[PDB]
């Protein structure tokens, strides 16, 4: 109950116009939850872009154990053609529990935490199928029907921890396999930081090579600054005197923390994200009082969509960044913050 | 969820959740140092959170054989109004005991008159 | 001074009067934007539901 | 991670407890040193009070603004507070007692303002937004009278020129080691009860240059001595309140360590019991 | 004269800013009504079609 | 050890270890009691340690894709001279952030001027 | 636990001491010899009792070393002795 599924179905919903095909694999969930998810995907335009693969909690352990592999085989059809697919494996840990049931019923020797020893080979052979293949591999597979196109399969597995304890056997295996993790945690979620992404223990091992240049330029500063703000906020917590570098840091970090909260089912385009991050990096938030920062962002997106939509089209299509882009964004922030009201 | 409950209920529940979370974050300070070391806003979070924890209590009709005091049924309109009023601080002049085991927020102010 | 106090009195009146009108006019631009968006998407919704 | 970090957490609390156990003894020693300083100051002031008694209530009876009665249209306080934390609620207790009287004159429509000693009072009353006219901070231990001449002279200047009609000192009093009390007492006009004599002012003093300059300067020195003594006695009360606060911090830390240890022994035992169930189960 | 004029400016600006907010509230009330009525009309078409 | 590294390098490494060890104990006091409860010498060690902690950072020109910034190479000779300089007074006046992901000490002064 | 139970004594080496620079790193008060002074030459036996008690006094005073400026001089002497033996 920290928003694990919410993040992944919003990542599906947002692909509705990106051209990336989607697969959602539901392992061991109750069937009425899969009704509700499909009903949200159909309330947006997302379901017509999506495949849904189900093994509910009633179905046999063999069906649950195979369900991730069946989903990957569907995603590989798009990957070997030169099309992009995004596959979500909801609760890989329920796949491991089904695999443990199978192994103990077959009387195979229990290893640690009673899982079989091969359980690493279960998840690692699954997840290494998600790959980007070079154009030559596509041409060979398609026998020359498709030429010059690179296909990709992107996997977003989900793991549930029992108490933040990452040391359990199934979490330690999947953390070893993947190209990064996003940690969602209960203390942030109860504090109202939603999405509850912990900036410190989350990391992407691909990093900036995945971003558009505008986001790459703005976002690189954000995550490591925000982590040190949390250390600084701990060290500061009883000291009456702050030096102004520290006092500035102890404010900027609160306003960035407030800025990254976002409502469910409300995805933002690249230009909309870039504009709001530009307001934080180039200091335009600094005087605005913190609860107004939420209204400041809403009013800024509204203002820019009526008055400056040609730039939003330029940034969304290109992802480009230049001195004239910095100049036009500066002019928009200067103009918004003078003319409008939060 | 705001769509099904609507916003006033959703905002009240998330406010209560945020104040009570922050009270958990302060309790390890309070446990060693005592409360006097807190900031004057941190003391106000504690002073509200403790009232909220009491107002969550309620007399049940089936529990009369234990508590003796008579059971209460509380409407959803009265519950969101009570917690929203406490978090707005309308009731920061009442003691904590005023909120314990009272059906509705009106019953708290009548209990407060006799402490 | 008997002249800078006059000049500043008209200087503030001019600036304040223009901004008060600009604020309220663009509140009407926001209102008509919100109404235009709602009035449009009501059919964008219905035209999805009958196709469903 | 009981096998890993609960073990260190105990060590951090144990170390914290050993430190606060030491701070209780530091405070209890500084309280002794301040207590000696407190007693030395009383004889200078008590001698000066005897002199102004002799000239004020002597058979020829003089008149002076700081001494004479005046009706009230503005009321003033000066307030002492710590520059360091801990020390329990000592400051806050005094500040809310001050706000109670400051509200009482405000209900009478009587304007008030404050002079300030110590940065805690500076911060609280800026947070209230009560008018603060003068400040001094950073005395630490061994405060000096020279600092305090500033704050009193501008309150004196306010009182004599009518801008103030009453002046009070707001401070804690060191009743004994175990108990201290927040108090407010008057400085201007001179509140002290009258007294009477024969030998004094019968065997009257030769005055140089004159008895008026010697009444003016003498009153100026007396009210200065009164607020120096209040500063010293509040400092003794700070060390007493910190000594007690460190007793609680030491007992609270000692109460937590034992609960962390019962929690650890459960984890220590449970993990042994699990891993032997695994080893025996794996020997199928 | 100068002091009075500067205070009169700040009144006029602040009053216009507040009026803009209630203007926007009423557009949101219209928007939320128009879209809710769109959903509640559309469902009564879909159910009618599928019952047919 | 001195028989390979020589005494110059050996003394510099043992120095840095002793300072960071001391600071790890001091950091436990600060978090609950605050920094004012230290001796002014322990405050100074907390300062110069917290600088040395940042000065050990260095951007790599295999990590520019993550950082966005130019990677740095340092000679052993320049490395030793830099840590001696933080252990003594020469850079007591620079901020902590003026060390972070810098490169040589000779350019930490430049980030301080930029900071 | 088995070898602690079997042997006659323990020399505990500690990493904090080794980091702080007490490079022989022996931790007193937790290290012990159950043979003790019978093992030891007359001169060493006579002199070493001073070290043993000095370091005991040093450990309790080390908690006051942060604010040892305001102490009884007897204590200040003991503290400045525990450090120099260490
Ligand atoms: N960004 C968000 N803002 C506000 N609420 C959210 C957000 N994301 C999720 N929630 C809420 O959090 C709750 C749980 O979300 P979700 O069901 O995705 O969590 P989960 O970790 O998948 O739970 P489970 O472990 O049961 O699968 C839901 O009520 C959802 O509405
Ligand atoms: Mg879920």
């Amino acid at each position: 109950q920290t928003g694990k599924t919410a993040l992944a179905i919003d990542a599906i919903i947002n692909q509705r116009d990106s051209g990336i095909k989607a697969i959602y694999v539901a392992i061991g969930q109750k069937a009425s939850t899969i009704s509700n998810v499909v009903r949200k995907l159909e309330e947006h335009g997302a379901l017509a872009n999506t495949i849904v693969v189900v093994a509910t909690a009633s179905e046999s352990a063999a069906l649950q154990y195979l369900a991730p592999y069946a989903g990957a085989a569907m995603g590989e059809y798009f990957r070997d053609r030169g099309e992009d697919a995004l596959i979500i494996y909801d609760d890989l840990s329920k796949q491991a529990v089904a695999y443990r049931q199978i192994s103990l019923l077959l009387r195979r020797p229990p290893g640690r935490e009673a899982f079989p020893g091969d359980v690493f080979y279960l998840h690692s052979r699954l997840l290494e199928r998600a790959a980007r293949v070079n154009a030559e591999y596509v041409e060979a597979f398609t026998k020359g029907e498709v030429k010059g196109k690179t296909g990709s399969l992107t996997a977003l597995p989900i793991i549930e921890t029992q108490a933040g304890d990452v040391s359990a056997f199934v979490p330690t295996n999947v953390i070893s396999i993947t190209d990064g993790q996003i940690f969602l945690e209960t203390n942030l979620f109860n504090a109202g930081i939603r999405p509850a992404v912990n900036p410190g223990i989350s990391v992407s091992r691909v990093g900036g090579a995945a971003q558009t240049k505008i986001m790459k330029k703005l976002s690189g500063g954000i995550r490591t600054a925000l982590a040190q703000y949390r250390e600084l906020a701990a060290f500061s917590q009883f000291a009456s005197d702050l030096d102004d570098a520290t006092r500035k840091q102890l404010d900027h970090g609160q306003k960035v923390t407030e800025l990254l909260k976002q409502k469910q089912y409300a995805p933002m385009s690249v230009a909309q994200q870039s504009l709001v991050l530009f307001a934080a990096e180039r200091g335009y938030l600094a005087d605005v009082e913190l609860s107004k920062i939420g209204s400041f962002e809403a009013a800024l997106l509204a203002y820019v969509d009526r008055d400056h939509a040609p730039l939003m089209q330029e940034i969304n299509q290109t992802g480009g960044y230049n001195d004239e882009i910095e100049g036009k964004l500066k002019g928009i922030l200067d103009s918004f913050k003078a003319t409008q009201s939060w | 969820d705001p769509l099904v409950v609507g916003q006033e209920h959703y905002d009240t529940a998330r406010g209560v959740q945020s104040i009570l979370q922050r009270y958990q974050e302060l309790k390890d300070i309070i446990a060693i140092l005592g409360m006097d070391e807190l900031s004057e806003e941190d003391k106000l979070v504690v002073a509200r959170a403790r009232k909220i924890q009491r107002f969550l209590s309620q007399p049940f009709f089936v529990a009369e054989v234990f508590t003796g005091s008579p059971g209460k049924y509380v409407s959803l309109k009265d519950t969101i109004r009570g917690f929203k009023g406490i978090m707005e601080g309308e009731y920061d002049h009442l003691p904590e005991q005023a909120f314990y085991m009272v059906g509705s927020i009106e019953e708290a102010v009548e209990k407060a008159k006799k402490l | 001074d008997l002249d800078l106090a006059k000049a500043s009195a008209t200087d503030q009146l001019k600036k304040a009067k223009a901004e008060a009108q600009v604020i309220i006019e663009q509140a009407n631009k926001r209102r008509s934007q919100i109404l235009d968006e709602a009035k449009a998407e009501a059919e964008q919704e219905r035209t999805k539901i009958v196709a469903q | 991670a009981g096998a890993k970090d609960i073990r260190s957490k105990i060590a951090s609390v144990q170390n914290t407890q050993k430190i606060t156990k030491a701070m209780e003894m530091v405070a209890a020693s500084k309280m002794r040193k301040s207590q000696d300083r407190m007693a030395a100051s009383r004889p200078y002031a008590e001698t000066m009070r005897k002199v102004i008694g002799h000239l004020a209530h002597g058979n020829l009876e003089y008149k002076h603004p700081y001494l004479e009665d005046r009706d009230v249209k503005r009321v003033g306080y000066l307030v002492v507070s710590t520059d360091r934390g801990l020390a329990g609620g000592l400051n806050i207790n005094l500040f809310k007692k001050l706000l109670a009287e400051m509200k009482t004159w405000t209900d009478k429509g009587v304007q008030a303002d404050l002079a300030m000693i110590g940065s805690k009072g500076v911060s609280f009353f800026n947070s209230v937004g009560g008018n603060v006219v003068a400040q001094v901070t950073g005395m630490g231990d061994n405060p000096s009278l020279s600092e305090l001449i500033g704050p009193v002279k501008v309150m004196l200047q306010a009182y004599d020129e009518g801008r103030l009609d009453k002046l009070y000192i707001v401070s804690n009093k060191f009743i004994n080691t175990m108990s201290q009390v927040p108090t407010i007492s008057q400085l201007l006009p001179l509140p002290a009860s009258d007294d009477d004599d024969l030998k004094h002012k019968s065997w009257d003093y030769l005055y140089e240059p004159d008895p008026k300059a010697l009444l003016d300067t003498l009153l100026r020195r007396y009210v200065e001595s009164q607020v120096y003594q209040g500063v010293v006695e509040n400092l003794a009360s700070e060390q007493a309140a910190r000594m007690v606060a460190m007793k609680a911090a030491t007992d609270n830390g000692g109460s937590l360590i034992k609960e962390l240890q019962l929690v650890y022994n459960k984890a220590r035992q449970a993990s042994i019991t699990q891993e032997l169930t695994e080893i025996v189960s794996g020997a199928a």
